[PDB]
């Protein structure tokens, strides 16, 4: 976990208005010295995980590295792995809600498991075996961005008018998924346009 | 390469249109509002003749007349092209997956046949044997999910002529006239010719083109506004929602008023003389149209009926006759049918926003999925809005879908395979319809 | 307006609206008007707008019956102008009981006497009938 949070917060602290003021040019290179002052100076970082940053970075002859290039090899991973992690964990303390050691363990992976709280989605469905289960899976970030257009919201607006004010309590889970199907259509359409 | 790498541009263009249409449609509006603002300075001068003048000062306000119109007429163009970019595609899509689920699930034109009232399967038959079907809709194999379900009991063959599916290709083991499904396009210029919101723009375009014939038609466009406000839209649509019951209000008043005119043309025609000069009199019933056209234009508006509008019948054989006439007709008419058809329409109008506010109110007191109340997650503190944004949230569900259609059916889980096998057969008991994983586990979750 | 009824006497009768701040049920009849102020203001706007439509009509053809004037000598013609005949419609139009028919020549013996009869129902109908009462209740019901 501590390897998944210390990747995980690079991309923001990189990308920080501190950090291009760090490096006005903008050229995606900096000095190792310079990096370490950014890094001091966000104050999210402590002097083991600067270190380890510091180690991981292939610098230059002139202690220079494109810190765009660590990122992108370091972060995606990260982003890439850790979520499962996350609804590992996830999974274990709403299933196990009343545990200490669980709550111990997950103090550690909180800088984690708020990461992945936007792309953590939960849904309810009755199960197999009679019973209502909580099932887990992952939002990209482009599936919100489509869900937030203008004309998604109109399309949303008049079928949430139409089936409740008329659609009635009977064939109102099949509207629903036609108006699923149909919003995943638009929602292709938008990002095309 | 000219000629081939103009694409991206047009492609460019038409997204750009597709991507701005409401802003489009709102300056659409403004243009329109300053060109009528422009117009409330005409007059009309005979310096016989008569000629609209645009009574200004400071000369400008022609030549700003005629740049707004063309820019009022680029604009709903655009609007139009922006709209067949953005909106159309989903008609299609729509129209394309009910006759392709149709199709497969009913046999609409292999089992059965379209009724003859009905127009839209007498339409869509001209698409289904088209080579382009399904143009939008995702499935692309639905011509071959049909002919092997009902080639058996009805002959592949015959099949593949109704689909118009080559036969090489059906029993295949895995210039421009041609290039262009004329029948396919043919279709969809019905199918969006149709719409509802293309008819409304092609109306908004056409008279914008012609208030440039005449500058006064685009006072026709000031109508939008009560195609873009909430309110308004609501006050339009309470004149049509007691439509039925309106049009037998006003057939019951006219024939009311025919009975009144009936009795007034054979005994009250002495009464109806509208002539302050005796030299001509001007009688208005001494014919049944007349009479019948001053009953319902002259007394129903009115404010105390038809006795305010003919002559006095004091000190005459018929005073009696005349006063019981008048104060029916003040009674039925005046007092009670107009009353009638004027709430049939406020009512209206404040049932809509009745209904609307009710929707309002079920959203934030039921939870959309499971159907149980607020008073339930109450308990805790924001137990319902936590439920409706965690638990079961219906983005969630649609998010939930388009992860199942962007995984690998090798990939999916139990659950997720559970759930694809129960969509893909579409049984939607997978559901949580009035329960949850706090009623489920209320005793040990807490 | 204390100090100004010093300059004028008559801005005392400003202080006579304190009634409305000072009982609950004028209070309410007062909240009663801006309580669907949004809807009311859109309601205005379309009254104003079905109104100008009404005029564009009666200027462009209705414009023999608008003459106010009892005198031949000199005619007072309300709609040789398109503020003119706006302002006539508004004004005298919207408060007259019937519409605009009352308050107009008779259209009787005239080739466009049935354009004329639709012209006043149809504004009596829309205008006086429909849009008032509606502008009437968004107020009363606010009330209730
Ligand atoms: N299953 C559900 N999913 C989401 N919201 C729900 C659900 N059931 C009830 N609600 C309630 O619906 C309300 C949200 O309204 P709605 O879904 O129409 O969109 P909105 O965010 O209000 O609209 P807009 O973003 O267009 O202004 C919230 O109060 C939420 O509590
Ligand atoms: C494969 N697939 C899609 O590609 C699809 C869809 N709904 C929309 N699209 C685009 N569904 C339900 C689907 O199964
Ligand atoms: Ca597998
Ligand atoms: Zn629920």
């Amino acid at each position: 976990l501590k390897f998944f949070d210390m990747f995980l917060k690079l991309k923001d602290l990189t990308s920080s208005d501190t950090f291009k003021e760090y490096d006005p040019d903008g050229k995606g290179i900096i000095s190792k010295k310079e990096f370490q002052k950014a890094m001091e100076g966000q104050k999210q970082y402590t002097q083991s995980e600067i270190d380890f940053l510091l180690s991981c970075a292939e610098a230059d002859e002139n202690d220079m590295f494109n810190y765009v290039d660590f990122v992108d090899r370091f972060h995606e991973p990260a982003k890439d792995i850790g979520f499962n992690v996350a609804v590992l964990l996830t999974n274990l303390s709403e299933h196990m809600p009343n545990d200490s050691r669980l709550k111990c363990l997950l103090d550690p992976a909180g800088s984690v498991l708020n990461y992945f709280e936007p792309y953590l989605g939960r849904i309810e469905i009755m199960g197999g075996a009679k019973k209502i289960e909580r099932v887990y899976f992952e939002i990209s970030e482009s599936s919100r961005t489509q869900w937030e257009k203008p004309q998604v919201k109109e399309s949303k607006r008049q079928f949430i008018f139409d089936v409740v004010n008329e659609g009635g309590e009977q064939e109102k889970m099949e509207l629903f998924v036609n108006f699923c199907e149909d919003t995943i259509f638009e929602m292709q359409l938008a990002s095309q346009i | 390469n000219f000629f081939k790498g103009l694409e991206i541009y047009q492609t460019k263009l038409l997204h750009y249109l597709a991507r701005n249409f409401y802003n489009l449609r709102f300056l659409a509006l403004f243009v329109a509002f300053a060109i009528n603002f422009i117009l409330l300075f005409y007059k009309v001068t005979e310096e016989a003749m008569v000629f609209f003048v645009l009574q200004e000062s400071t000369g400008y306000m022609a030549p700003a007349l005629r740049a707004l119109a063309i820019i009022h007429t680029v604009i709903s163009l655009v609007c139009v092209v922006g709209y067949y970019c953005l909106k159309v595609p989903l008609v299609v899509f729509k129209r394309e997956k009910e006759i392709a689920r149709k199709l497969e699930f009913d046999g609409l034109y292999i089992t059965e046949q379209p009724s003859e009232d009905d127009i839209k399967g007498q339409w869509d038959r001209l698409v289904i044997n088209t080579p382009s079907f399904p143009n939008n809709y995702w499935d692309k194999f639905v011509k071959r999910k049909v002919i092997n379900k009902y080639g058996d009991l009805y002959g592949a063959e015959r099949i593949a002529e109704l689909l118009g599916l080559d036969k090489n290709a059906l029993d295949f083991s895995p210039s421009w006239l041609s290039s262009i499904d004329m029948k396919y396009h043919i279709w969809k210029l019905g199918v969006v010719f149709t719409d509802n919101s293309f008819l409304y723009l092609a109306w908004y375009t056409t008279m914008s083109v012609l208030g440039h014939y005449n500058n006064f038609f685009f006072a026709a466009h000031l109508l939008d506004i009560a195609m873009g406000f909430k309110t308004l839209r609501t006050i339009l649509s309470s004149v049509t929602h007691n439509g039925k019951q309106l049009v037998l209000t006003v057939g019951l008043l006219a024939v009311v008023v025919y009975l009144y005119t009936v009795v007034a043309f054979n005994f009250f025609r002495k009464f109806y003389n509208k002539s302050e000069d005796d030299d001509e009199p001007d009688m208005k019933c001494d014919d049944m149209m007349t009479c019948y056209l001053f009953h319902m234009y002259v007394g129903v508006r009115a404010g105390g009926g038809i006795g305010d509008e003919i002559e006095d019948p004091a000190g005459d054989p018929y005073e009696m006759y005349r006063i019981v006439f008048d104060i029916t007709f003040f009674f039925f008419v005046i007092v009670i049918l107009l009353a009638i058809i004027q709430g049939l329409i406020i009512d209206a109008f404040g049932e809509l926003r009745d209904q609307q506010e009710q929707v309002r109110e079920d959203m934030e007191t039921k939870c959309f999925i499971c159907g149980i109340g607020n008073d339930y997650f109450d308990t805790t503190p924001h137990g319902f809005e936590t439920h409706t944004l965690q638990e079961h949230n219906l983005a969630n569900y649609l998010f939930f879908l388009m992860y199942l259609i962007n995984k690998d059916e090798t990939e999916h889980t139990g659950q997720e395979s559970y759930v694809w096998k129960m969509y893909q057969e579409r049984c939607w008991d997978f559901f949580p319809a009035g329960d949850c994983f706090r009623k489920q586990y209320e005793d040990q979750l807490g």
